[PDB]
């Protein structure tokens, strides 16, 4: 009855809350947090040791049946001691539902490869290793997938500069493409856009 | 010859008490004797007390004065001035 | 208006022109320097001042929603005209 | 200070992996010079290999060493299978880059970079 | 103890009595919308944008002006609160002009931003708007008064902070107009701050007009060097160009203000610049050359002289790194003639004791003083943000201020004791009636201007003033840790130079004329070629071609304060460092690097290669020079007084007359401000 | 506050001009959160994990 | 099972960053100052890390501002000072930290505007 | 219509440009007018998205109907303010008619 | 345009021009702004 406001679906919110604690009851050894967003998405926050038990349970359990790995990715949050957050987005065709499973790691701690659970994860984990430097243990074939051969660094890290450190050109003297330190005829212009007035009181953090 | 004397000490640390005693007691007489010699006393918190001497052509020597007595500090400057 | 520098290079409406000894003018040799000949500062000054019978007038640039945001101009000072900060049209109060 | 290892429990296991990778690279240089038809000599290739190992000689963290060995092996697999091209192999030699001075005065004349 | 309990959205917070509703909300991290309220101005309560609901109370209160009451629950996000903001914003925007595209405030406008956050998304105003005529208040502030929202911030700032009652409101109702009524210029030394406090584009910077938008500027946090106050600033740059200067809040220095010279003299950095090394050709004319040739000539001359034959003069904008590097270089040829242009009496302790030449009470200490004695100083123009702190105490603490010197306008009423230096001897002997005030005072503060020490009897003046403070502290009735004696400096580089052991004043150079002379940014003209041997070799290192450069044999272009990370010590002794906002232009280089490079060519290489290493050297000479933002206390004032009494001195009969008597002498006092085309406009306006 | 106003309103109303100005410089703020949103794209499931 | 690693975390050899942009750079860890043109304080909440400014020069063709500094635009946000310092330690950057500047609490009193005998009495509203 | 430039150097087009293809500098003209001294479009950065003409409050910057301007050199696609003003003078007759047909959908 | 002629403006080109790329009258880019920093000019007389 409010034309511009997105309607709530409290039935789906109720159902996802019940399932969220159902998973927390069965996997207490690993589950660290369960939350449901106001737009009705369920997230399970687990200890990284539980990637295989948790994903295997969600795939194989008769009340889960998340047979499809929709997406697997990482987020870099430099302010955290475990800067990388690993995010699994799963879909259950049987119950027409989605679930997100999240864990964490740093630059030196390996995460178990989930290829045994989802063969779809093979390339997703190579991409995470390529763009973030997260190492996945027991991967059948871990190597760069998106960056140029011999490329150095992990571009999706927040501290990797937007334009990188090297650029390419063809050099006539050596008769080949060469890599050289990056110089920009026009520097990218950083904009300061954030307004100094708070927009969303509901998300204010204690002082 | 000698060119400059710099004394660094803490305003409050007990390791600088002897140097503070020296400045309060016998700095006026040392300066009265050496009118043309710069004796730069520079206080800064939580610093180890120290005596610096600058000689001709930029040569510098430093002597620690940590936990020195007001008497020991007097001995240290006499060595430098001689 | 489009002057020509003593070298002969045309001066733009921003006052730009390479000075003598500036190598960068080599880029125009065997070619030309692109200069717009219709200086906006000269053209706007050819518009007559508009006489209005009120202390405040509004300007939207003409053409309704095709002009600029509508602003209201104060005409109280008689030592000058009221100028539109968007389009530069001038207004004066009729006695 | 208790952390999950990658491959090596301690630095002695890690150095064993480092020595093994050095042998694989050492054996490969003669083939790489042949397959890619490089105008450098085998000594130059092996000197470059040695140079890359010595820039990291100060590591004391087995997990960091494990990762450098992991990256070094991917680097080697790219070369052996000729996934790299001549340009990628020669990027290690920076042929077109002019020498940047290291002394103070030379830096002072050119610009402001420390 | 006396804290009362209130609630913000049901969250308990304990506040002192007298805390406003607006302040109570800040303690839980919420910012109430505002326009007329400013924490450094008197409460107004007129904009009504801070209206907020108190639970189970029918009427909304002005959060900025309403003291909280025990047990109040402040509903800062209620439907009633939100609808009050929407109504007020709607009235604010009714007559506001559709100017944002042409308004300089766009992108950093509180009206835009609070309309987005707290206002409606559309208009129902179907009438015509008000239009107001514009008002000329001088060359620094542009007034587009149709944008004014009648918040009266400028009026309150002009009265309370600048001490000028020129701004006001005329008429009433919807026609009420902010202005001066008559045609009048508002040209206080603090006038540029009304640009910042004005929440809309009604008052904007004329020099900055139209050049940039807020989102595209990069902000470098730096330090001002136009005085010895050390005002914290933000340099705004864009695509390698300095666009404007803004204040940076520092409660213990400049609060959130800056002077007009600090704010508007940056355009002198764009003109009259030294960009290439220069040597004298075969006809005695300066011509461009390379660094290698320029440094070789200096190094060749440096290697052929020693001792008194080599001297240097440091100007007013020099940094500690350059100072120590040049001192070490001359030391390696056994030269000790490191001089400054600004005189300090070297009698007695001289610069041996930091307390002898510092503002020992600190700037923020003025707010604890109960009596202030100003001697031979126009702090209004010598240290404008220090004079604002005095007026703040004079206003909020009923501070008593007395002055010995010319009866200049300080913007607050003081007690003029007379301009005769003999008056000091009468205060000390107890003859003068004001002598009784100091004895009564529980926290007296005596401030001697560094300008009064530029006289030929500065040593007498310091001893006389030092004597007065000595009696006050010995007389008892003053807490032990209170500092009475103060020196107010006007040169950014003076305190750092005295810390490092420079001789204050060029007297030594006159005593022993040198064969080779270094002018490290020295543009006061204290030494000319007429005071030097006929074939003297003068090297000028600086950033502006002004006074020193046209007499030099070699010119070594250096960096300005916006172009280097360099250390400056303010009048309190607090060390601060600038940051690089843009790099130096052309072939110019960082100043300590020029001396370090010159040292290698001369075969006398200094033992530091990086900025961290030269700063480690500074710590060796004076450890306080690397404790940034810390004010290290200096004691041993009793020792300084004893030495100062040893040698009798006679005062002159000259009355104390500061170098600056009115505003026109404020705008140009250094090379950067002298090259500023804006400062020239200000001088013309205030003298015509 | 999400969708820019019509051009005619931007040139007449003070609120519309402000909102146009801010939407085309700063842009609208999005409340903190994360969603995986997917559609039946012609090539299959196309999704965005937007943080 | 876990192992004991008794070293300070140091990842400079596995980040790919060139040697020049690890040891010649100077990070600044600070809380940004309020833009004094506005009263909002929402941009003074978090800690920032930024690097030293380097040369920008004019492109000969168009006059644009050119740069050879890959870190010119790199700005990192942190929740606390400790997080920023830990990030700089493990990356090998030399850093300077600056204390957060919080505004002092002020005593505000509307009634002071009308004082019987004090100087705070105002001459206009 | 008087020949005055519509552009007032508000920089909204520069702010919204997804490709950062617009570069602008401005200052007070010899009269008091707010006008640009630099207005560049790197046509090899531009994605021809039209956000700039949507963002413009005065219809100063538009994308015209011309699509036959391929060049022999890269530099010929780095348009400065003179080139863009010439484009407007060259194409205004068609541009004004196209805006006339579509402005009621905007 | 015969039936619906375009609106006449003084500034509109009277003579249309085709693509000039590759000719002496092609467009050449340049910076339209003036020098930003003024360099000090030494005195033209000797005095030292
Ligand atoms: S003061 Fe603010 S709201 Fe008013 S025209 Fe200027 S930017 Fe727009
Ligand atoms: S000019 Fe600005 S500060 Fe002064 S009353 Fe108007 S809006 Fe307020
Ligand atoms: S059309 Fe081109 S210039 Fe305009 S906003 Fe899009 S990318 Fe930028
Ligand atoms: S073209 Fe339009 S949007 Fe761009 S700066 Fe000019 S007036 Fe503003
Ligand atoms: S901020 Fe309270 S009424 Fe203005
Ligand atoms: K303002
Ligand atoms: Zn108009």
């Amino acid at each position: 009855t409010r034309p511009t406001v997105r309607p709530r679906n409290d039935v789906a919110h109720k159902q996802l809350s019940a399932f969220g604690e159902y998973v927390a009851e069965i996997l207490p050894k690993y589950v660290q947090q369960v939350q449901v967003s106001c737009f009705n998405e369920l997230e399970i926050c687990i200890h990284p040791d539980g990637v295989i038990p948790v994903l295997t349970f969600l795939r194989d359990h008769s009340n889960a049946q998340f047979k499809s790995l929709a997406d697997l990715t990482a987020v870099d949050i430099p302010t955290r001691q475990n800067r990388f957050e690993i995010v699994y987005n799963l879909l259950s065709l049987r119950f027409n539902s989605r679930i997100r499973v999240k864990t964490y790691t740093d630059e030196l701690t390996p995460i178990e490869s989930s290829v045994p659970v989802y063969k779809a994860a093979n390339w997703y984990e190579r991409e995470i290793w390529d763009m973030f430097g997260v190492f996945f243990a027991n991967h059948p074939d871990l190597r760069r997938i998106l960056t140029d051969y011999g490329f150095e660094g992990h571009p999706f890290r927040k501290d990797f500069p937007l334009s990188g450190y090297v650029e390419l050109r063809y050099d006539d003297e050596v008769k080949r493409v060469v890599a050289e330190p990056v110089e920009l005829a026009q520097e990218f212009r950083k904009f300061d856009l954030n307004s100094p007035w708070e927009a969303f009181p509901a998300y204010r953090q204690p002082p | 010859g000698l060119r400059e004397i710099r004394i660094h000490l803490c305003q409050r640390s007990p390791g600088s008490q002897g140097v503070r005693d020296f400045i309060e007691k016998r700095y006026v007489e040392l300066k009265k004797a050496n009118p043309d010699l710069p004796i730069l006393i520079r206080e800064c918190s939580d610093v180890q007390p120290k005596l610096w001497a600058r000689y001709a052509f930029g040569q510098e020597k430093n002597v620690s004065l940590n936990n020195f007595s007001a008497d020991q500090v007097t001995r240290a400057l006499e060595n430098v001035l001689s | 208006g489009v002057r020509t520098s003593p070298t002969g290079e045309k001066v733009t409406h921003t006052g730009q022109v390479y000075d003598d000894g500036d190598y960068r003018k080599v880029r125009f040799v065997g070619r030309q320097k692109e200069v717009n000949e219709n200086f906006a500062i000269d053209l706007i000054a050819e518009q007559p001042v508009s006489q209005v019978g009120s202390r405040v007038i509004s300007c939207d640039g003409g053409g309704g929603a095709l002009g600029h945001p509508r602003v209201y101009i104060n005409l109280d000072k008689e030592t000058k005209t009221g100028t539109c900060g968007y389009c530069g049209l001038q207004f004066r109060q009729q006695h | 200070t208790s952390v999950k290892p990658i491959f090596s429990r301690d630095m002695n296991e890690a150095k064993r992996r480092v020595r093994e990778l050095y042998r694989a690279w050492y054996r490969e240089v003669p083939n790489t010079v042949h397959l890619f038809q490089l105008d450098i000599s085998v000594k130059q290739g092996r000197d470059k290999v040695r140079e890359m190992f010595k820039k990291n000689a100060h590591i004391t963290d087995p997990r960091v060493v494990d990762l450098l060995v992991i990256k070094g092996k991917m680097e080697l697999e790219e070369t052996i299978k000729v996934w790299k091209q001549r340009t990628h192999v020669m990027r290690f030699f920076h042929e077109t880059e002019a020498p940047r001075p290291k002394d103070f005065l030379s830096k002072f004349y050119v610009g402001h970079d420390p | 103890s006396n804290l009362i309990e209130v609630f913000v959205d049901g969250q308990s917070v304990m506040v002192e009595p007298g805390t406003t509703v607006l302040q109570a909300c800040e303690k839980v991290g919420m910012q109430i919308p505002r326009f007329c309220y400013h924490e450094r101005l008197s409460v107004a309560g007129n904009c009504r944008m801070c209206l907020v609901e108190i639970e189970k109370a029918p009427k909304v209160v002005a959060a900025c002006a309403m003291p909280v009451m025990k047990g109040w629950n402040i509903l800062t996000n209620s439907e009633k609160t939100k609808k009050a903001r929407e109504g007020v914003m709607e009235f604010l925007l009714a007559n506001h002009p559709l100017d944002c595209p042409i308004c300089d405030q766009g992108g950093e406008c509180d009206l835009q931003d609070q309309s987005m956050m707290f206002g409606s998304d559309r208009s129902r105003f179907l009438e015509g708007k008000r239009a107001v005529e514009d008002k000329n208040i001088g060359p620094l502030v542009k007034t587009i008064m149709t944008r004014c929202i009648q918040c009266t911030r400028c009026i309150r700032f002009a009265s309370e902070i600048a001490g000028v009652d020129d701004l006001g409101t005329t008429g009433r109702g919807n026609d009420m107009q902010v202005g001066t009524y008559i045609e009048k210029m508002f040209m206080s030394e603090l006038s540029g701050n009304i640009i910042d406090i004005c929440p809309v584009g009604a008052l904007t910077s004329k020099p900055y007009a139209f050049t940039a938008r807020p989102w595209e500027t990069r902000k470098t946090e730096s330090i001002d060097v136009m005085d010895a106050v050390g005002s914290n600033i933000v340099v705004s740059t864009r695509t390698g160009e300095v666009m404007r200067i803004l204040p940076r809040m520092h409660e213990d220095i400049n609060e959130e203000w800056i002077s007009d010279k600090t704010r508007f003299a940056y355009d002198g950095l764009k003109r009259q610049r030294l960009t290439e090394p220069m040597v004298r050709n075969e006809k005695g004319l300066l011509t461009h050359t390379t660094w290698e040739d320029a440094l070789s000539r200096v190094a060749g001359m440096l290697q052929s002289f020693q001792g008194n034959d080599v001297a240097a003069i440091a100007g007013g904008l020099v940094d500690a790194e350059a100072l120590i590097a040049l001192k070490d270089l001359l030391n390696r040829v056994d030269s000790d003639t490191l001089c400054t242009e600004e005189v300090f009496p070297t009698a007695g302790a001289g610069t041996d004791l930091r307390s002898n030449y510092l503002l020992n009470t600190t700037i923020a200490g003025v707010e604890e003083a109960d009596v202030v004695l100003l001697v031979g100083t126009n702090p209004r123009f010598e240290a404008p943000l220090f004079n604002a702190r005095i007026r703040k105490s004079w206003l909020h603490n009923d501070l008593k201020v007395a002055l010995i010197g010319s009866p200049v306008d300080l913007t607050y009423r003081y007690d003029h004791l007379g301009d005769s230096p003999k008056i000091l001897q009468d205060i000390a002997s107890g003859s003068h009636p004001f002598s009784q005030v100091l004895q009564e005072a529980k926290k007296p503060m005596v401030i001697l201007g560094s300008s009064a020490l530029q006289r030929n009897d500065g040593a007498a003046i310091l001893a006389a003033v030092s004597n007065i403070a000595q009696k006050i502290r010995t007389s008892s009735g003053v807490t032990g840790d209170w500092k009475v004696m103060n020196i107010l400096h006007r040169i950014a580089s003076q305190v750092a130079a005295l810390d490092l052991g420079y001789k204050p004043g060029v007297e030594a150079i006159q005593k022993n004329p040198p064969k080779m002379l270094f002018l490290l940014g020295a543009d006061g003209g204290c030494i000319t070629r007429q005071d030097l041997p006929k074939d003297c070799f003068i090297v000028y290192q600086g950033h502006h071609g002004d006074v020193g450069a046209p007499i030099a044999d070699v010119i070594l272009p250096g960096a300005a304060y916006t172009e280097k990370s360099a250390t400056y010590v303010n009048t309190e002794g607090r060390a601060q460092q600038t940051k690089v906002a843009v790099t130096p232009p052309g072939l110019a280089r960082e100043d300590w690097k020029i001396i370090r490079a010159l040292s290698e060519i001369a075969g006398m290489t200094l033992p530091y290669d990086t900025l961290d290493q030269v700063r480690n050297r500074l710590e060796e000479v004076s450890p306080n020079l690397v404790r940034y933002d810390d004010v290290e206390g200096a004691n041993y004032f009793q020792q300084a007084s004893e030495l100062s009494k040893l040698v009798n001195q006679q005062l002159l009969a000259d009355p104390l007359v500061p170098p600056q008597l009115t505003i026109k002498d404020f705008y140009m006092t250094d090379s950067i401000s002298r090259a500023s085309q804006t400062m020239a406009k200000c001088v013309k306006a205030v003298t015509e | 506050k999400v969708s820019p106003p019509k051009r005619a309103e931007m040139k007449t109303s003070m609120e519309s001009l402000i909102h146009h100005f801010k939407l085309y410089t700063e842009g609208y703020q999005v409340p903190p959160g994360a969603t995986y949103t997917a559609i039946e794209a012609p090539k299959g499931e196309f999704g965005v994990y937007l943080v | 099972q876990l192992i004991t690693v008794d070293e300070k975390l140091d990842i400079t050899t596995i980040t790919g960053v060139p040697e020049e942009h690890i040891k010649t750079r100077k990070a600044r860890i600070f809380v940004p100052a309020r833009n004094n043109m506005q009263s909002g304080v929402n941009n003074t909440k978090k800690w920032k890390m930024e690097f030293d400014t380097r040369e920008r020069w004019e492109n000969p063709l168009m006059g644009w501002a050119s740069t050879a500094d890959p870190l010119s635009n790199l700005v990192l946000t942190f929740s606390t000072k400790e997080d920023a310092v830990a990030f700089a330690e493990k990356n090998g950057w030399s850093y300077d930290v600056e204390e957060r500047k919080v505004p002092k609490p002020k005593s505000k009193s509307y009634g002071a505007n009308f004082s019987w005998n004090k100087r705070t009495r105002v001459s206009t509203k | 219509p008087s020949g005055e430039e519509r552009c007032i150097a508000c920089k909204l087009c520069e702010a919204v440009c997804p490709a950062q293809a617009i570069t602008i500098e401005a200052e007070p003209r010899a009269d008091g007018s707010r006008r640009t001294t630099r207005y560049d479009i790197d046509m090899t950065k531009c994605i021809y998205c039209g956000f700039c003409q949507e963002a413009c409050p005065v219809d100063a910057i538009v994308e015209g109907p011309n699509f036959e301007f391929s060049t022999e050199t890269h530099e010929e696609l780095l348009y400065n303010k003179e080139k863009l003003l010439n484009n407007g003078d060259k194409w205004e007759a068609e541009i004004a008619a196209n805006i006339q047909a579509d402005y009621l959908y905007r | 345009p015969t039936v619906k002629p375009p609106t006449a403006r003084k500034f509109i080109w009277t003579n249309h021009k085709f693509n000039l790329s590759g000719t002496p009258q092609q467009y050449v880019p340049y910076s339209t702004t003036r020098k930003k920093i003024q360099e000090w000019v030494p005195p033209s007389t000797p005095y030292k």
